[PDB]
């Protein structure tokens, strides 16, 4: 909305795509890991619904 | 006693550099709005004949030499002291470069005031600061009304 | 050039003059008085900051008005696509007309009712079943509190008056659109605006030349026609 | 004369080719400003007398106004058999379009 | 027009329009980020029978 | 000390064209606000 210098905006929208993807699942091809504090990784939906009492 | 101290501290104008004498002469010219004769100079600095100082003063752009009587006067950049002249200058703008108000204060001591009433008249295109409404680089009002439509209608066009 | 094109220029001018901020007015007046601009020359001419330049350029993107140009001599240039601007204005005025007409049609109908506790909107037909056992107050399902009628039925004439006054203001724009429909729609290019180059400065480092590379085989969005 | 030059400047900055009558030019003149045909005829005499009285012998800056007074007395005397042409291209094959107003003598029997 | 050669990369997509339309072979591709807006619009411009063919 | 330092700074630009503002400090060793006003009247 304000003055975009056309460098931060691209990496920022990439960060939006990154976080919605990470919330969507965190078992992606491992270029990121994307945890949240503390050291335990943030547990996403494939982790919620995987094998071994993953909800199913 | 104060006059004695001033006379003791009165430095002779035969300085190390002539530029100090020139600056004092331009200060004394600027502080008087009227043209002044050569005798004012000869009384001001200890210099009598038409010297290199007087010749370079004649060659100076801000100083008008008078073939009539020898009156020397300051020359301002903006020769506008009326809103009509200001509007005609704004109409005669060949480029859209803004024009400063400090050199309009040169020549016209109450010029920012008239700028304020003409902006109140919607006669200009002003640029103003946010610390205060500041007379700055301005442009001719080729527009319609500056204060045209009210803020609620503006806000609902923003909603649009 | 075309007197109808001059009418278009004055039309855009009046649109920004009466319907946008003074900074927008100055920017668009500068770029019509002159031609396509490098940002540095404009910053020289207005003695402004990129922080101030930002939101203006952003909102002019948002209304689909200024056609930017990017080419290296990288040098930033700005112009306006005429059919893009015309159709954007056309969609804007049609959306204004339809939105204000439907808002006026809704606001001509009476209010409904307001519950001060839960602070929510209610309608008259929804309040038909909100009558209590004795038809005295309009009972609330949650708060068990009386419902009081809103103040928008007298806003019917206010929306009507706003529509009529805005229609009177845009009536020169409507007439200009009529004359445009009489005339022929023409499409701008960066090079077309280059053909009408009005020199702002004398030391512009960004050369105002359109110089595509050999084998410029790309078709780019916002830069081609069907 | 200064506001006449103002009118000439604001009529100078046209965009396309216009071929108007002296009558049309005078009518737009009286519409915009308040400059009249008889002063436009008398301007040449007025300027000549002003130069003679003023003793301004360095007329190097002053020689151009002869053209304006010439054109004004011409167009304020002649209206038929003559046309005023206005073009945006003083040089058609130029880097920048210099505009131009052109006057046309159409009948050679007059002189 | 051509279809650019599309390389999967990270969390986005790029394409290189070879497109070879000059007098020579003109092998000169531009690597431009595939904007989700343009994929969305070009998807919005597909036929329903093309959806049926494409199993949508 | 307005008048003397004006001739002194006239010597300084005569000594070197782009004289340092930090180097201007020791050549004056005077009030800098007085120095800042005097610098603005002639050059940079």
């Amino acid at each position: 909305h304000n003055g975009a210098p056309h460098h931060a905006i691209e990496e920022a929208e990439s960060l939006l795509q990154f976080h919605v993807a990470t919330y969507m699942d965190n078992d992606i091809a491992g270029q990121p890991q994307a945890l949240q504090k503390s050291g335990r990784p943030v547990k996403s939906i494939r982790a919620r619904l995987k094998g071994k009492e993953g909800r199913i | 006693i104060a006059a004695a101290a001033l006379q003791a501290n009165q430095t002779d104008i035969s300085k190390s550099h002539d530029s100090s004498k020139l600056l004092w002469a331009t200060e004394y010219i600027q502080k008087k709005g009227k043209p002044v004769l050569v005798n004012e100079l000869l009384d001001y600095l200890s210099m009598k004949k038409d010297d290199k100082v007087i010749e370079l003063l004649k060659k100076l752009d801000r100083i008008e030499f008078d073939p009539k009587k020898g009156t020397f006067k300051y020359l301002s950049t903006y020769d506008v002291h009326s809103p009509s002249e200001l509007l005609k200058l704004l109409r005669s703008q060949v480029t859209f470069k803004g024009i400063s108000c400090k050199d309009l204060k040169d020549g016209w001591p109450q010029c920012d005031e008239t700028i304020n009433q003409l902006e109140e008249d919607s006669k200009i295109l002003v640029l103003r600061t946010k610390k205060d409404k500041t007379p700055r680089y301005v442009w001719y009002n080729s527009g319609g009304n500056l204060k045209c439509i009210d803020e609620e209608f503006v806000k609902m066009w923003e909603n649009v | 050039d075309r007197p109808i094109d001059d009418i278009v220029k004055n039309l855009l001018k009046f649109v920004v003059r009466g319907f946008y901020g003074g900074s927008f007015v100055l920017v668009l007046d500068a770029i019509l008085f002159h031609s396509v601009l490098a940002e540095d020359d404009l910053k020289q001419l207005l003695s402004i900051n990129k922080t101030e330049l930002g939101p203006l350029i952003a909102r002019l993107r948002s209304d689909r008005l200024i056609s930017i140009h990017k080419q290296r001599e990288e040098r930033v240039y700005y112009y306006v696509k005429y059919p893009h601007a015309i159709d954007a204005i056309k969609w804007k005025v049609h959306q204004v007309v339809q939105r204000l007409k439907d808002d006026l049609d809704k606001n001509s109908e009476p209010n409904g009712y307001m519950c001060p506790i839960c602070l929510t909107k209610y309608t008259q037909l929804e309040a038909v079943q909100l009558l209590n056992f004795d038809r005295t107050e309009f009972l609330c399902s949650l708060c068990d509190e009386p419902l009081v009628e809103d103040d928008s039925g007298k806003k019917n004439k206010e929306k009507q008056d706003k529509l009529n006054r805005l229609m009177d203001q845009i009536q020169p724009i409507i007439d200009s659109l009529k004359k445009i429909d009489d005339s022929r729609i023409e499409e701008n290019t960066f090079e077309i605006a280059l053909a009408r180059l009005i020199p702002p400065q004398n030391q512009s480092h960004a050369a105002y030349t359109y110089n595509p590379k050999k084998g410029s085989t790309m078709f780019r969005p916002g830069d081609s026609a069907p | 004369l200064k506001r006449l030059i103002e009118y000439l400047k604001t009529r100078m900055k046209v965009l396309h080719v216009i071929s108007e009558t002296p009558k049309s030019f005078l009518q737009h003149l009286k519409q915009l400003t308040f400059i009249e045909r008889k002063p436009l005829r008398f301007c040449s005499e007025r300027l000549s007398l002003l130069v003679r009285t003023l003793e301004v012998t360095e007329v190097e800056d002053f020689t151009a106004l002869k053209d304006i007074a010439t054109f004004a007395t011409l167009i304020s005397t002649y209206e038929e058999g003559f046309l005023l042409i206005i073009e945006p291209y003083e040089i058609e094959n130029a880097a920048v379009p210099n505009p131009i107003m052109r006057f046309t003598c159409l009948d050679a029997s007059i002189a | 027009n051509t279809q650019p050669t599309i390389r999967k990369d990270g969390l986005k997509l790029v394409g290189s329009w070879k497109k070879d339309r000059a007098t020579g072979d003109a092998d000169e591709p531009e690597l431009r980020v595939l904007s989700t807006e343009e994929i969305l619009n070009i998807f919005k411009h597909i036929s329903v029978k093309d959806f049926t063919s494409l199993g949508f | 000390p307005k008048k003397e330092i004006l001739d002194y700074l006239f010597k300084l630009f005569d000594e070197y064209d782009y004289w340092s503002l930090k180097g201007l400090k020791e050549r004056t060793r005077q009030p800098e606000a007085h120095l800042k006003e005097c610098l603005d009247k002639v050059a940079t």
